[PDB]
């Protein structure tokens, strides 16, 4: 599970994860870049 | 006319951009860079691969013996033991006393998955502009893929769309960058045949499928096996096999700008940064004469519902009275309002509930049907869920 | 040994330094650039020749009207001059007198000779340095040609040179560079795909071996000619005729800075700038300390030769007192002096004529007998011709 900017502060913290694990990311305004697992990544906008 | 706009860097956002032509109607377009890719200038010096230590048969000079020769290989271990007591399966190997010495010699030897995976590392040059974008324009969806330098123009739908070059130098090589079978790794190479013992490319392939091969790989030979022929001899692990074991965050995961680093070839596409002049020269068919213009006045533009939230969340009911039926173009006039369409209808007396919303939630803004500027104030709402897929209006 | 020094980047001045490490001899390590070119990083974005105009036969509606039919080609040239009354080369190419008319019609066809006439616009990015460097190593006056960016350091003859990176980078390649199969000219070219007309690259491609060309050839299909069946079409002249023939000096000619630019593969051999920075680990046997090396006492250097001049004009006797016979290095202990000898035979209590060069016609220049130090003067005349070929001392 990695999680990142989505612009140019980058910030791109990763951990493997082998439990169950609640992980807030505070999501940036330029976006939160997260891939959690084979799947593509969930973009964050944190909106209103 | 060539309307010249600059579309912001980054994908998706698809802007809206007011070709206003004297001598014709209102001629809102939309564009929208769907990717852009940032192809790097690469130079393939070092090659990584995964050493391995031919060593021969063991020489075993039975009560005699002779003298090691220097064989050029790479990392050519040469070794007399001396008064080796070799004994076979079958008894003894040597049927003499004493004097049986061990020949052993070695050299380096690149891999045959080596000859399969390359680490490749590239010498970083310029990036490749070139970007596919669409354009709602003209009335047709129409896209152009153009290489963005500013001089790879595309005539497209009688449309001289010119775009590039971009604004933005974030680029997704560093100086020196590895290949490694799917993943850019922004790494120093070492020394093209100078490297270190237990570096990352401890075996240089200054070709891909090159002859030489820069290793020193500290191969020493170690004392002879026991009476049994055993090549004694202690070399370091494969450092390439240490850079198989540390394989490192790829730009996939580490992109800084939210670039999107895709290899084979090495390119960065998605990479949203930066601002795009597109110029486009727009044929006479789109400038539309005013006076063959639908005659569309007294529009009252009736805010039914202020949302701001990430959709263009407005909703205006324009009563308008048009001349003529006709596609008036309902652009926005305005700052903050994104308009969900570009033309309307304009048939008659008729009221068009135009979809327009922007971020600000009191929100006054202007709007102009083909040639109608209107206001527009709204108190907005303040948004619902915390986060949204992407950025909005 | 590591002996890290700077050469002037220019090819065919003897370098010799004197590194000379403690437990050792002077060690007068000459060095000469062989030859350092510039492989500039091309990208063909422009395909260039004299494209061809492919009128067909024409179209003659007899007894009717002709029929619009616009083929989709470049420069698809269509015209109907109704009301034509052609005669044949029998007579009449028509058999009613009224009703004939030329549907004639055209396209632009790519050069058949673009297979061998070729202009390629190369996007020109950065440059790569390699280098040639020669070496009186051990005095063996071997050669080592590296990759001199740097990173691809050559071991050789049991020394690694670290060679690069040049302090200059004012090379013939401009941004645009343009190849005429021979002719390599820094010049501005036109869209890809995107030309202008009449221009240096009219027939435009964006390869020269591609499928596609943009061309605006000035197509003036006129009116045909009285009775003969002929197309008469205006057409624009050739870019293929313009720009080769419009071709001016290149940079075999043009190159500033001293360059010798040579293009296929894009090199310039010889740029004559820059410090070049190589690095010589030497092994450390050729350190004989003053244990191993001859003991030269009483040197006394009359230079009974000097002469300012561009060779090397000052011819010194040392009479030396050597203790031991061998090598021994003569070494330039001096700034202006320019001694050709770098290493010499102390035998006995003898002499050596020092054959090196200066600057300053009274000049008090040292030299260094490897363990001996001595700072002689001379008294030099100037030269008699004006005009010489290669550099000075």
């Amino acid at each position: 599970l990695s999680y990142r900017n989505m612009g140019e502060e980058p910030n791109y913290q990763e951990e493997w994860v082998t439990h169950k694990k609640e992980v807030i990311r505070t999501v940036p305004t330029e976006g939160l870049e997260v891939t959690w697992g084979n799947n593509e990544p969930y973009k964050y906008w944190p909106q209103l | 006319y060539e309307h010249v706009t600059v579309i912001p860097n980054t994908v998706g956002v698809p802007y809206k951009t007011l070709v206003n032509r004297p001598g014709y109607s209102p001629m809102v377009l939309e564009m929208e860079l769907l990717s852009v890719t940032l192809e790097p200038t690469l130079s393939l010096d070092y090659i990584t691969c995964e050493y391995k230590t031919v060593i021969p048969s063991p020489y075993v000079k039975c009560c005699g013996t002779a003298e090691c020769k220097d064989k050029s290989l790479p990392d050519y271990s040469c070794k007399v033991f001396t008064g080796v007591y070799p004994f076979m399966w079958g008894g003894a190997y040597c049927f003499c006393d004493t004097e049986n010495t061990q020949l052993s010699e070695a050299h380096v030897e690149k891999s045959e998955s080596c000859k399969t995976e390359f680490a490749s590392a590239y010498r970083a040059h310029t990036a490749s502009a070139s970007a596919k974008l669409r354009v709602l324009y003209q009335g047709n969806n129409v896209t152009v893929s153009a290489y963005a330098n500013g001089d790879h123009a595309v005539t497209v739908k009688d449309a001289k769309f010119i775009v590039g070059p971009m604004s933005s130098a974030w680029t997704p090589f560093d100086n020196k960058i590895v290949v490694y079978k799917g993943d850019v790794y922004n790494m120093d190479y070492p020394p093209f045949g100078a490297g270190r013992p237990g570096q990352f490319g401890d075996i240089q392939s200054r070709t891909p499928e090159s002859e030489d091969v820069y290793a020193n790989t500290q191969l020493v030979l170690q004392r002879p096996s026991a009476g049994t022929v055993h090549v004694p001899y202690s070399q370091a692990p494969s450092g390439f096999k240490y850079w198989l074991k540390e394989r490192g965050a790829s730009l996939q995961h580490t992109a800084p700008f939210g670039c999107q680093i895709a290899t084979n070839p090495v390119r960065a596409m998605n990479c949203a940064v930066g601002n795009m002049p597109i110029s486009i020269d727009i044929p006479d068919a789109a400038f539309t004469r005013v006076v063959d213009a639908p005659s569309l006045t007294d529009m009252s533009c009736e805010v039914p519902a202020c949302t701001h939230s990430s959709d263009f969340g407005g909703v205006a009911i324009i009563k308008y009275a048009a001349s003529k039926k006709g596609k008036c173009a309902v652009h926005s006039m305005t700052n903050a309002v994104t308009i969900r369409e570009a033309e309307i209808e304009v048939e008659g007396n008729s009221q068009l509930q135009i979809s327009f919303s922007t971020a600000l939630a009191s929100a006054e803004f202007r709007v102009q049907v083909c040639s109608t500027q209107v206001h527009c104030a709204a108190e907005c709402h303040p948004p619902k869920d915390h986060i949204v897929n992407y950025p909005a209006s």
